[PDB]
């Protein structure tokens, strides 16, 4: 059975909701081990803490560097980087969750949840999962971004675990 | 992908530009008084079927930066025309920010709403009426509006979403 | 004589440098003496700890909301608002120190920093003081704000007092 | 007022358009990597005795949207066209940029100046002569830039500046 995993979000401290994810490890099952690792901590590091440096209404929110916490940084469980597992899944609509990159094989901690279909990115980053409960707490997110991602308020994941 | 609406907030300093504004973006009511700078947002909404995006520019009212304001109104769509139904002075600029529209644009067919806001007060110097007169001559739509309570923000947006594009 | 006043700005907490100002009581006394005494907190309140909330490049940099620490508060030791002493002195130049207000008769504790000729402001703004020291200072504020004021970085009073 | 000139700052992805842009607003050097997606500043500077308002755009290099570069082409007043020294693939991706603003602006005589970054590095593919022809050719100016050492940041900039104003003959 695919995991399940959850943030709480909040904004400038104070709870938004609770976001719910299923990881789609039947198919992408060393992306979506990393990220569920991420969201318990275990390894000692992880997504609680961070928060979503990047919101764009229309497109996506995107989120977590916790190494730098400015967009630059994130790391995965098994080094700085690893390869893209594949590109089975499609962006096909909002709630699609999918990997961050600089490039081919860049994948880290960052993630972006769709709030469109955004089919261009198909074939560039790997889906690995979609959004289970609380998409309107993610619909929220966006009423906090900006036209190049800038956030008007501090949006957290100020808990995160496995369910 | 979505449609894209580039909407322009005007009228008088403290008639509720920004506070229309951040309800419609954030469902918050600013209760303090930031005069703008100048502020622009981004909302993606359906609209009589059709997903848009919306871009907003909230204005400054200040009469010495009138011709800064000429560069807000070439590029705009339509335009949130805002007075303060406490505020009989913000009324009478409607017909100076009306005008300043029609020139930079060169028509007299420009999407336009004309807002009362701060419904909600008790006391009251320009009746519905009298905006609704004005608004019967100009010849465009006439939403009275409360950030306060939220009455009437969406419909005063998405009629002007609608007004644009009836005109497109 | 004309009391001077220092500010010693800091950015995220990290020292910046100091700005000194000599406040023009010879010619507005009232408000040279309530920036003289925010700047010492002697009255129990003032700036020391509060932000420079709007840096305009190439314009000014405003600050002085002690009372709210967002833009729109702030207050004079004579209550909330005090009259418009007079206009005697003009924004001319870089370094001019004038009063915020939002329309006649509006001043509290907010004040801007001028970094260039604001001539549209005269007559509707008290000018009452000017940078004495620390120019270089005000200057490297700049290199934090934007079009609309907004700050990438917090500037705050982090002490002040009088020379 | 000021004058206020109208700068944008393009390139390929990588080539130290951030970087470059950092330096001359904050005087420090960015040495992480943060793709841009958009951002614009503001810089007084003093050129020639003469004080003017900088408006700087910083714009993203990523071929995904190079059908999106028209919008911002239209409204700059002149463009810094950066290449990574040590990148030929970005010195090559030039051509495109600048017939790209040829076209938008449908006019083959808008300021630009090409800019070839990170000439602090020892690992240069793109000789000083092979980029000064080309520059040359286009008639433009072309000038060396180190984000990281901070040279030549200024003179690029100031440069551009002054291109723009002759091309408004003033
Ligand atoms: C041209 C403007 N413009 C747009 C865009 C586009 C459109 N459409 C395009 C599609 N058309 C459809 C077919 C019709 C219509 C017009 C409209 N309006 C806009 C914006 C708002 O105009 C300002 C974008 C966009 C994106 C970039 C640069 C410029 C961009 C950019 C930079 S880096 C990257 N993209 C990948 C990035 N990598 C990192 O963050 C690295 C950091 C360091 O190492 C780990 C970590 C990454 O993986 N993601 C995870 C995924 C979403 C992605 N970010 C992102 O944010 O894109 C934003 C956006 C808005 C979706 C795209
Ligand atoms: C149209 C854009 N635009 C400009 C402007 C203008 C120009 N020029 C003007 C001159 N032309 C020459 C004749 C040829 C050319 C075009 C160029 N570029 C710009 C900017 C960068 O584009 C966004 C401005 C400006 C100013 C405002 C609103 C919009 C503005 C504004 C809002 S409120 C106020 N002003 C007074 C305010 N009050 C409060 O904050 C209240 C808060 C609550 O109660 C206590 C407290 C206050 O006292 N100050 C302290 C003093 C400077 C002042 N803020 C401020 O920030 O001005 C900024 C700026 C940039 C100097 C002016
Ligand atoms: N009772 C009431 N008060 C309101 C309402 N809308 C705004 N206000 C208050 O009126 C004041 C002005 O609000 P603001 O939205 O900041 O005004 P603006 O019209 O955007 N001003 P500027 O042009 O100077 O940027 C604020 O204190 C705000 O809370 C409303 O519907 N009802
Ligand atoms: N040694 C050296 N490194 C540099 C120089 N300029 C930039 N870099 C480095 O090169 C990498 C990319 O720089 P960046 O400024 O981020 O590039 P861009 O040209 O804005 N890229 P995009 O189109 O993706 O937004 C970063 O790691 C940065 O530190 C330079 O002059 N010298
Ligand atoms: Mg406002
Ligand atoms: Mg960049």
């Amino acid at each position: 059975v695919n995991p399940t995993v959850f943030f709480d979000i909040a904004v400038d401290g104070e709870p938004l909701g609770r976001v719910s994810f299923e990881l789609f490890a039947d198919k992408v099952p060393k992306t979506a081990e990393n990220f569920r690792a991420l969201s318990t901590g275990e390894k000692g590091f992880g997504y609680k803490g961070s928060c979503f440096h990047r919101i764009i209404p229309g497109f996506m929110c995107q989120g977590g560097d916790f190494t730098r916490h400015n967009g630059t940084g994130g790391k995965s469980i098994y080094g700085e980087k690893f390869e893209d597992e594949n590109f089975i899944l499609k962006h096909t609509g909002p709630g699609i969750l999918s990997m961050a990159n600089a490039g081919p094989n860049t994948n880290g901690s960052q993630f972006f949840i769709c709030t469109a279909k955004t089919e261009w990115l198909d074939g560039k980053h790997v889906v690995f999962g979609k959004v289970k409960e609380g998409m309107n707490i993610v619909e929220a997110m966006e009423r906090f971004g900006s036209r190049n991602g800038k956030t008007s308020k501090k949006i957290t994941i100020a808990d995160c675990g496995q369910l | 992908g979505m449609t894209e609406y580039k909407l322009v907030v005007v009228g008088a300093c403290g008639v509720g530009k920004s506070a229309l504004t951040i309800q419609l973006i954030q469902n918050h009511f600013v209760d303090e008084y930031d005069p703008t700078i100048e502020d622009s947002y981004r909302k993606q909404v359906v609209i009589d079927g059709e997903t848009c995006l919306l871009d907003i520019l909230d204005t400054a009212g200040q009469e010495e930066y009138s011709a800064m304001r000429d560069q807000y109104m070439r590029t705009g769509e339509g335009f949130l025309c805002v007075f303060a139904i406490n505020n009989t002075k913000s009324f009478e600029d409607i017909h100076h920010y009306r005008e300043q529209i029609k020139r930079v644009k060169d028509s007299e067919d420009v999407p336009m709403v004309l807002v009362g806001n701060k419904c909600d007060l008790p006391s009251r110097t320009v009746d519905t009426k009298q905006a609704q007169d004005l608004a019967r001559s100009y010849g465009i739509p006439f939403i009275e509006t409360s950030a306060k309570t939220r009455q009437g923000v969406d419909d005063a947006f998405y009629t002007l979403v609608r007004e644009i594009r009836k005109h497109k």
